[PDB]
């Protein structure tokens, strides 16, 4: 069934844009929407993200969202920009300044409306659409303000749907501007409220993994998007690929989700290597994709309790060896898997490779460790608000100092229900 | 590495068991109510048989053999050496009893020395003319302890215990060394001829009776078991058989060796890592 | 001669239903395109065959069969299958989009609005009918549609054909073939509401066929077509009787008769010897197999349980001097106990034409095999391990909002809960 | 003992003892109409929820 898909500010369009790159390969289609690959299997599911329009040519279901041009106009030069549909590009000039307050509230209030136009009309032509995913940063103002607008927005037309996002929580070590920490807590609470499930891609992990393990001194952005395109195609491949399961997002979170608020996903990849050609056994996927050092979302899985696993192999192995390291790993770690969730961890194959890989693995994890990741924003944001810091950005766009204490408290709740938890 | 989990920690046996487990380094313990174990050490009450053998990949052992009460409950062990064919009314090495229904019958015979003892976790024969110990003209009992393995291996520990009584007719515990020699000096022959030939036989008729009732040959987890066998000595030296423990208890000079021999038999057996017992059959 | 219609429900349902139609054909001689040279009469007669196939005036042999499912790509493989031509569109039912896994979709949401729809078209079915036994429904106990439609559709057969028996083939869910983390969940919802609907049911546990796969069939890692055509058989051994002519279990009401006196307590074990991978094991020796659990449908120790019937249901060279011969030596090896208002006793059915199998898949031809169904009481230990799952989860009541934002109360998965508590109680009071 | 054998052409069934022994539509409606009300009911909360 139809995803419709929508990324939103500088970060989005960045991370969206590979990922249409990347998914393209893996479907053979070239950056002009006309396909050319070897294998069938790779067409069986393709209208989940593509739309298949006049002639024989498939056009993204993608709406192309930001306040100002500039990330836009290089995606449509990009290297498969001419593939996006045009009517698709949703844009101001204002921009966002950093700020949630005008994504959320007056620069974005002026455009949402037209956002919500292309949506509908991807909608409609859609024979069963099961939802939207939604790319965009927190730690900015217009994937964070004017992204958690949308989904509002959203959710009250079609409140039957699943609302998925790939949300990239600021860091400190890799940080545009101070402010980062007030539009992320505003963020979160929304993405609490009004998403079925969150993969957290935090800007802290992607850059520990590129500095660390590819030995990148001094990673770009752009090393960062490889590391976050190639996860992305890991987590969307059951809904791209024929597999045993009919895998769909409302599936997904109702297996994911034990509790509605506890919807935010660490990810993980394996393998992370250095540009390489050699080969790595299934024992060897199963221990990497299952390290903290492959996570994400930069948070200690030691430090809390996985409450469900989703796990995707890709490439050709023995699926019975898979069977076998995935079950070795949770008979010899069962402490870190908690126990009142039977039989928490499902996993699915995928006999097609990404691209330059024989053998890749995805991890989805649902763990309580990743309070330590809100735990940080909580810190990083009352450090600034006991002292009223850079709170005139937003209190002149019209809020009050009453609704931040307010996401403060709501984030400090979501970090208390996730330790209820991981001592239970 | 293995796994295991204690369900019985008044077990003075497997207190021992687990002790010298972790000790291996290669078993770790885990949460009681933890389903990914590899070994259960269970409680004596109500084990959840029905749940083990259902977790893929992981090979379950308990150490409790289902359906091994028949033996160890006085109630039923009459019932199964009277209602057994393999032992049936007519063995020469259980006292005449009766549960109490079985009042009819047992009037039949007492009517005819007509001493009995009363038991109950139901009624036999007191043994008149026990074997009396000298010096001290005394009363005892012999402890066999005995561990029949997943395969069904039947283990006498090569060293029992004799419970012998102060009064008349060390730690009241005597040792087959010293009984050995006893029966030497006193009565001109061996533990060995005069009484464990009786012993083993018994041990292999008991538990060969029920092995088609219990037994894990082609069962989806495996069991072993520890027992605990009581026997009488008559003056003529025959061995009566008198009751027969599921969940006994051992001598503190023998926990060592019984223990560490539990789990070279009856767990490495299964779960190998990287004697003192005599096997019947 | 009286009719039988097959219900097939979600993706479980319908491709082990798939699975046996294409059984039933090959033993029947009806090729893919319905039509069936040994059968001398056209367009219409009360032959054994006739209770699960109709016929037309063209010569075609339809299947007496409904399926529905929530989703359409189970069942379009169906009206694209090799045995396409066999079924009208109007037998044929999907939906829009899924259950999701979740009972309470499949029961209130999903199932209103499709319900009337369903029982229209089965309607149409046992208006062609002269005298309708019954129903036989195929369906998994751990899908949103297999769970949650089931109970709804037996809810409505129970007010719509009051005097008609429903049969049951379900399917008990095993992790090594999981679709969802809360298949506890809708397995005991779904018992509860279908419990005083159905008066036979036979349970498959997934792990049990999946492990006799990979044991007697070599099959490292089986797929659903793997376990499929092995349940195919099974099912295909206990509807015998009512395709060929016959003695035993020769109607629906036959099976209550013979294997439920407590009609709660409806859960017959089925076991089936020999699997043979693609020498001939004797009468003695497939019966003596009868009694191992490595060969049973459900996982479990009869030795600690009592029986309330047993049934041989045997197919190919077998004589009943045999018969009585193995089961002399059975009886006074194995521990059999029966309850004490019972007897002691076996009822035997022999189908001279030995199983057919699916040419090219992966069970070798016998010349003779069989199947037992025994009421025994030792089948609680799959209810209590499923209860067991339950209440680990249902204590933090994980994923239970999922069931209550569909209009469900939190109170039916308690009521659900202490019926199989009730039910476990029954099984206990026997033993 | 063996009891009850019936002959035919394609096979054969007898009994072996070896020792004897010692809601309407109605209500229905009202359930599914009860849990859609309940739906609408959560529905309502979230929209008047997201109108303020
Ligand atoms: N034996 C067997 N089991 C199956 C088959 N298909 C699914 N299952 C089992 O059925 C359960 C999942 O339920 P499904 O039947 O797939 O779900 P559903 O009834 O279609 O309901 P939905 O949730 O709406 O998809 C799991 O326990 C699977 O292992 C099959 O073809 N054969
Ligand atoms: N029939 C009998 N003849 C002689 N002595 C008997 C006897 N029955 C019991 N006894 C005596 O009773 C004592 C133990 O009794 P019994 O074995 O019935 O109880 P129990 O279950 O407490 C034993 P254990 O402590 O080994 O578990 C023995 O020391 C033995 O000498
Ligand atoms: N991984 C990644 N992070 C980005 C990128 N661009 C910006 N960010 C992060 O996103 C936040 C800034 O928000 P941004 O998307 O640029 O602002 P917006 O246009 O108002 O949505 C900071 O936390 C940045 O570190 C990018 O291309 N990749
Ligand atoms: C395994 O991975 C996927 C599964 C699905 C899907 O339909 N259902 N997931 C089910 C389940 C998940 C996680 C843990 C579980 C534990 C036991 C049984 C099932 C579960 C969809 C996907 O994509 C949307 C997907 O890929 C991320
Ligand atoms: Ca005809
Ligand atoms: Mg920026
Ligand atoms: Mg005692
Ligand atoms: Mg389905």
């Amino acid at each position: 069934r139809e995803i419709v898909h929508i990324q939103a500010g500088q970060c989005g369009n960045q991370i969206g844009a590979k990922f249409w790159e990347v998914i393209s390969d893996e479907h053979g289609i070239d950056p002009t929407g006309s396909y050319h690959g070897d294998s069938d299997l790779q067409l069986e599911r393709i209208n989940v993200y593509y739309n298949e329009a006049t002639g024989n040519k498939y056009v993204p279901r993608a709406i192309l969202v930001d306040l100002e041009p500039g990330t836009m106009d290089s995606v449509r030069s990009g290297p498969f920009g001419q593939i996006f549909r045009p009517d698709n590009f949703v844009f101001g000039q204002s921009g966002a300044g950093n700020n949630w307050a005008k994504g959320h509230y007056t620069e974005g209030a002026e455009l949402v409306d037209s956002v919500l136009d292309v949506v509908r009309k991807e909608s409609e032509s859609c024979d069963c659409l099961q939802g939207f995913q939604l790319t965009h940063s927190l730690g900015g103002g217009t994937g964070s303000g004017m992204g958690t607008l949308l989904i509002s927005k959203i959710r009250e037309e079609y409140p039957d749907r699943i609302m998925n996002t790939f949300s990239v929580m600021p860091s400190p070590k890799v940080s545009d501007t101070v402010v980062e920490p007030y539009n992320a807590t505003l963020s979160v609470h929304q993405l609490v409220e009004n998403t079925d499930e969150t993969y957290c891609i935090d800007n802290e992990a992607l850059y520990d993994i590129c500095f660390r393990t590819l030995k990148l001194t001094t990673p770009t952005y752009g090393d960062l998007n490889h590391l976050v395109s190639a996860t992305m195609s890991g987590v969307t491949t059951c809904l791209r690929f024929p597999g045993q399961l009919n895998a769909d997002l409302r599936k997904l979170a109702v297996n994911m989700v034990p509790f509605p608020r506890l919807h935010f996903f660490m990810p993980g990849f394996a393998p992370l290597t250095s540009r390489q050609y050699r080969a790595l056994t299934v024992p060897e996927l199963t221990q990497q994709m299952f390290d903290s050092k492959n996570m994400m979302a930069a948070c200690d899985p030691r430090h809390g309790r996985y409450l469900t696993v989703a796990a995707i192999f890709r490439g050709r192995m023995s699926m019975k060896e898979v069977d076998e390291q995935m079950l070795n790993v949770q008979n010899k770690n069962s402490s870190y898997f908690v126990e009142w969730i039977p039989n928490n961890v499902k996993t699915a194959v995928c006999d097609i490779p990404p691209r330059g890989l024989k053998m890749s693995a995805t991890f989805i994890g649902n763990s309580t460790a990743i309070q330590e990741l809100f735990k940080r924003i909580s810190e990083q944001f009352t450090a600034m608000f006991r002292r009223k810091a850079f709170l005139h950005w937003y209190t002149g766009e019209g809020m009050d100092e009453m609704e931040f204490t307010e996401a403060e408290s709501n984030m400090n709740d979501l970090v208390s229900e996730y330790q209820q938890y991981q001592d239970a | 590495m293995y796994t295991f989990v204690v369900r019985d920690e008044n077990s003075s046996v497997y207190a021992e068991v687990s002790r010298l487990l972790l000790a291996t380094g290669q078993w770790k313990r885990l949460r009681k109510d933890n389903p990914r174990f590899n070994l259960m050490l269970g409680e004596r009450n109500r084990l959840p048989f029905g749940r083990l053998g259902h977790e893929p990949g992981l090979v379950q052992l308990v150490n409790y053999y289902r359906g091994a009460d028949k033996l160890c409950r006085k109630a039923s062990l009459v019932k199964l050496i009277k209602t057994s064919p393999e032992l049936s009314e007519s063995c020469t090495w259980f006292p005449e009893s009766y549960v109490i229904d079985e009042r009819e019958v047992f009037l039949a015979a007492y009517n005819r020395g007509n001493v009995w003892i009363a038991k109950s976790s139901v009624i036999q024969k007191y043994l008149e003319k026990p074997l009396l110990l000298e010096p001290g003209h005394r009363k005892f009992d012999i402890r066999s302890w005995v561990l029949v393995d997943h395969l069904y291996n039947i283990y006498l520990y090569r060293e029992g215990v004799l419970r012998t009584s102060s009064e008349p007719y060390e730690g009241n515990e005597m040792f087959f060394e010293e009984f050995n020699q006893y029966l030497m000096d006193a009565l001109n022959t061996t533990l060995e001829n005069s009484i464990l030939l009786q012993i083993k036989h018994i041990i292999r008729s008991c538990l060969m009776c029920i092995e088609p009732a219990i037994s894990t040959k082609h069962l989806h987890y495996q069991s072993f078991q520890l027992f605990g066998f009581d026997f009488m000595v008559d003056e003529e030296l025959k061995v009566w058989l008198i009751e027969v423990n599921g969940a006994p208890a051992c001598a503190q000079k023998l926990y060592a060796e019984l223990c560490q021999g539990i789990v070279d038999v009856a767990i490495s057996s299964v779960f190998p890592l990287a004697s003192i017992f005599i096997k019947l059959h | 001669m009286r009719e039988c219609i097959s219900i097939h429900v979600g993706q479980a349902g319908v491709q082990i239903g798939n699975a046996c139609w294409e059984l039933y054909c090959l033993e029947h001689g009806i090729q893919p395109d319905g039509q069936m040279p040994s059968d001398k009469t056209i367009g219409g007669g009360d032959d054994s065959f006739n209770t699960f196939f109709s016929e037309t005036g063209a010569g075609k042999h339809v299947p007496r069969a409904v399926f529905v499912d929530l989703e359409p790509t189970v069942i379009d493989e169906v009206r694209t299958g090799t045995y396409r031509q066999l079924f009208h569109p109007e037998q044929l039912i999907t939906g829009k989009e899924d259950a999701a896994n979740n009972y309470a979709r499949g029961h209130y949401t999903i199932g209103k609005e499709i319900i009337d729809l369903v029982l229209d078209r089965i309607r149409k079915l046992a208006d062609q009918c002269t005298g309708l036994q019954g129903f036989l429904v195929f369906h998994s106990f751990g899908g949103g549609t297999g769970s949650g439609f089931t109970s709804l559709l037996m809810e409505r057969l129970s007010v719509d054909y009051g005097k008609k028996s429903k049969l049951e083939f379900s399917i008990y869910p095993a992790p090594q073939v999981s679709t969802a983390v809360v298949e506890p969940y809708n397995s005991i919802l779904t018992t509860h509401t279908t419990l005083e609907h159905s008066d036979c049911a036979f349970m498959v546990d997934n792990e049990a066929i999946y492990d006799i796969c990979r044991r007697n069939l070599d099959i490292e890692r089986p797929t659903y077509t793997n376990l499929n055509r092995l349940i195919s058989q099974i099912v295909s051994s206990i509807t015998a009787s009512l395709r060929f002519d016959g003695a035993l279990n020769v109607d629906l009401t036959e099976f209550q008769t013979n294997l439920v006196p407590y009609p709660r307590i409806h859960f017959p074990l089925a076991t089936y010897a020999p699997v043979i991978s693609a020498e001939q094991l004797s009468v003695a020796e497939i019966t003596n197999a009868c009694f191992e659990p490595a060969n049973q449908m459900v996982k479990c120790d009869p030795r600690h349980g009592k029986y309330m019937a047993c049934c041989l249901l045997y197919r190919g060279d077998v004589v009943p001097k045999d018969v009585n011969a193995a089961i002399a030596t059975i009886k006074t090896k194995r521990s059999i106990q029966f309850v004490d208002w019972c007897p002691t006793g076996f009822k035997v059915g022999i189908n001279y034409q030995p199983p057919t199998v699916v040419p090219g898949g992966d069970l070798a031809k016998v010349q003779r095999a069989v199947c037992m169904l025994s009421n025994t009481t030792a089948i609680a230990e799959a209810w209590a391990r499923l209860d067991h799952k339950f209440d680990l989860m249902y204590a933090k009541r994980a994923f239970v909002h999922w069931y209550v934002g569909e209009g469900m109360e939190e109170g039916e998965f308690s009521e659900a809960r202490e019926d199989m508590a009730a039910l476990e109680k029954d099984y206990e009071e026997v033993g | 003992e063996v009891i009850e054998l019936n002959k035919c052409t394609s096979g054969q069934s007898f009994e072996v003892i070896l020792k004897p022994p010692s809601p309407s539509l109605e209500e229905i409606q009202k359930k599914l109409e009860a849990a859609e009300e309940r739906r609408k009911y959560q529905e309502a909360e979230l929209l008047k929820h997201l109108a303020e």
